């Protein structure tokens, strides 16, 4: 199969679009489905038209409480090398 | 019972120290890689020419290690400054910056310590189960235009209410939740009620 | 360094692993270039589309909305921007094409024209565009009647000021 | 004649000047040549790699 | 005699390649901060009112 990233051997080119799994490049990704290795154009997401008009409004009637995590590196290992003994 | 952003730092630093250790076994164009085997079977005038190539190679190894540590410490400092700013603005206060403290309307945050980092637990409010309604900018009554004080005018199909904009809680339109400004002939979309 | 010659290539082995480090460094900076784009543009879950009949209270977004008869389905102003700006060496392509990034910006732009700021906090909830403009006026401390009584003037000023970006570029 | 290299030679659409014997581009790599018997100029392209 | 002359080229070319790779790290660390600011402006000016 000929991509714009190069020539790809050993993967079948399907026609459906999934989320990206292993990035090949120039818009192509690969994944292990079903049992074989397939290559496809990635999808950006599901489509959605909003019911816009000039006198319509959507107002929520309930809510959820969400808790999510965020991880950040603060520090690293302090190392010294004696330049002469090295 | 995830942490790859912390394991990446550990792995990159070990991978640099391993390369520095392993460059101690290259000849760099000398007869031996070990200095004692040049010293034992050579005399000073010709030991020197072989020792100088080892010195040249090992100095360059060490300099590459130190430059790449300086570039990586500057990336760790930006991360730690961002984490300090999140600790001040997400744990010691309530933020209005969108997406700064999680997805949704920030309510609060809790810190937790990690091996070389920090984990923030963000509590947010996420609105749910939206319904459709008809809206109007203003109401017309007695030849006057009425605007909501804090909310929106909504219709369930037959009746008009005021509600707050994030939670549906309909109330009667009175002179206590509206204010007046002008005639009902200038604003585009007035309805009569 | 050697250019396919076994004499130079054998001498090079005496230098250890300098050339595995250089490749590791360049690979590490070529992966973060795609990470850079992913975090600016993939800020939506859905790809939102704008309605076919476009009445936004007098405001006119036609020079920044996508154009089907154009290359890569870009907006009119995204085109002016794309027109203004051997031996062991290769250039790798980016993971997102330019078509994909123009798709991402048109989904952001249709989300904001149509739902205000609600789609960045949850599900998109539609609101008429002038009522959204009135909420934004409230957010800077002006009352809402000042927008509703000056709607046509505010819309004309906005249209005439979007028309000047296009000239200056 | 002494110009030594390796690659794949194709026929070209350049036009040298009668005294000019080979061409080179920016970065000064040889990308054309004249062969000294046909008096025809040939494009030089590196042999695929990756 | 060609070993001594090939090593002089090897040393120079290694130096030049490694200078190229250092200056790219320093330039990428600057592009990274610009993209981090662009990601914050997309959140705070496009999906909100600042
Ligand atoms: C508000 O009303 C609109 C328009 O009536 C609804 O939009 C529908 O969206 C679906 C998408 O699955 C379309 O197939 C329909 O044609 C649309 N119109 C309908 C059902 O009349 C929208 O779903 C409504 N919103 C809510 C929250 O109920
Ligand atoms: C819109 O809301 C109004 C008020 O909530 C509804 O009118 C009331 O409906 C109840 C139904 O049990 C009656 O008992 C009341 O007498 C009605 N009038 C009032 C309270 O003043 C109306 O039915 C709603 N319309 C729709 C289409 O749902
Ligand atoms: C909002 O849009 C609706 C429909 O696009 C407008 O209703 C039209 O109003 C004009 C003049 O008022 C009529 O000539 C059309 O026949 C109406 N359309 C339909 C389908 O009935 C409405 O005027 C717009 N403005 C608002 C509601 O302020
Ligand atoms: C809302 O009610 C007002 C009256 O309170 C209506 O105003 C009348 O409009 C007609 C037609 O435009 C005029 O001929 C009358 O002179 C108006 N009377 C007054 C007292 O202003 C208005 O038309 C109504 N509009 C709707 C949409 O119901
Ligand atoms: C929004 O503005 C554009 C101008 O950029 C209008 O489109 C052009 O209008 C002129 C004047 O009639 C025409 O000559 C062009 O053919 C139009 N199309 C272009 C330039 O692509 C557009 O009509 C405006 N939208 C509304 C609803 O008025
Ligand atoms: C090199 O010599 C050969 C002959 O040894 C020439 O070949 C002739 O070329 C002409 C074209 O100009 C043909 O019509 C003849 O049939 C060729 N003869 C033979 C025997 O090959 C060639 O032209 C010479 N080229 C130069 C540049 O001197
Ligand atoms: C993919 O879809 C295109 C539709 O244009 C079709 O021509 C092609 O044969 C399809 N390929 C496969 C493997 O189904």
């Amino acid at each position: 199969f000929q991509t714009r990233a190069g020539c790809l051997i050993g993967a079948e080119h399907v026609n459906n679009s999934y989320e990206c799994d292993i990035p090949i490049g120039a818009g192509i990704c690969a994944s292990y489905q079903t049992q074989s290795i397939i290559a496809y154009t990635m999808s950006l997401g599901a489509e959605n038209s909003v019911a816009y008009s000039n006198n319509s409004i959507a107002i929520p009637t309930n809510f959820t409480i969400s808790v999510t995590t965020e991880i950040l590196p603060v520090s690293m290992t302090k190392t010294s090398v004696d330049c002469t003994m090295y | 019972s995830a942490l790859g952003k912390l394991q990446d730092v550990v792995n990159q630093n070990a991978q640099a120290l391993n390369t520095l250790v392993k460059q101690l076994s290259s000849n760099f164009g000398a007869i031996s890689s070990v200095l004692n085997d040049i010293l034992s079977r050579l005399d000073p005038p010709e030991a020197e020419v072989q020792i100088d190539r080892l010195i040249t190679g090992r100095l360059q190894s060490l300099q590459t290690y130190v430059t790449q540590q300086l570039i990586r410490a500057a990336e760790i400092r930006a991360s730690a400054n961002l984490a300090a700013t999140k600790m001040s603005e997400c744990v010691l206060g309530q933020s209005k910056r969108v997406d700064f403290c999680g997805k949704g309307y920030h309510l609060m945050s809790f810190p937790q310590s990690a091996p070389h980092g920090v984990v923030f637990l963000h509590v947010t409010y996420v609105p749910a189960q939206e319904k459709n309604f008809t809206t109007a900018p203003a109401i017309c009554h007695d030849g006057k235009a009425h605007f909501p004080r804090e909310g929106v005018f909504v219709s369930n199909g037959t009746h008009w209410f005021v509600t707050q904009r994030n939670f549906y809680e309909p109330q009667i339109i009175t002179t206590d939740n509206t204010f007046v400004s002008g005639n009902c002939d200038v604003v585009i979309g007035i309805v009569n009620n | 360094i050697c250019g396919d010659s076994t004499e130079c290539s054998n001498l090079l082995l005496q230098y250890g692993s300098f050339c595995t480090q250089l490749n590791r460094a360049l690979t590490g900076i070529a992966v973060e270039q795609d990470k850079n784009t992913q975090e600016v543009f993939a800020q939506v879950k859905q790809i939102y589309k704008t309605p076919p009949i476009k009445d936004f209270g007098g405001f006119n977004f036609s020079q920044i909305l996508p154009d089907p008869s154009k290359p890569s389905k870009r907006s009119f102003i995204e085109d002016l921007l794309f027109n203004k700006v051997f031996n062991g060496l290769t250039v790798l392509p980016p993971l997102l094409t330019d078509e994909m990034i123009a798709q991402y910006t048109s989904a952001l732009l249709a989300g904001t024209i149509t739902s205000g700021w609600t789609f960045g906090a949850g599900a998109a909830l539609q609101i008429p565009f002038a009522m959204q403009m009135a909420y934004r006026f409230n957010g800077i401390g002006v009352t809402q009647n000042v927008l509703y009584e000056n709607q046509k003037l505010i819309a004309n000023q906005f249209n005439s000021a979007i028309g000047k970006i296009q000239d200056s570029l | 004649n002494g110009l030594t290299g390796t690659g794949v030679l194709t026929e070209s659409n350049k036009k040298f000047l009668p005294f000019q014997q080979f061409g080179r581009d920016i970065a000064d790599t040889t990308d054309a040549v004249r062969d000294p018997q046909t008096l025809e100029i040939l494009d030089i392209t590196p042999c695929s790699f990756g």
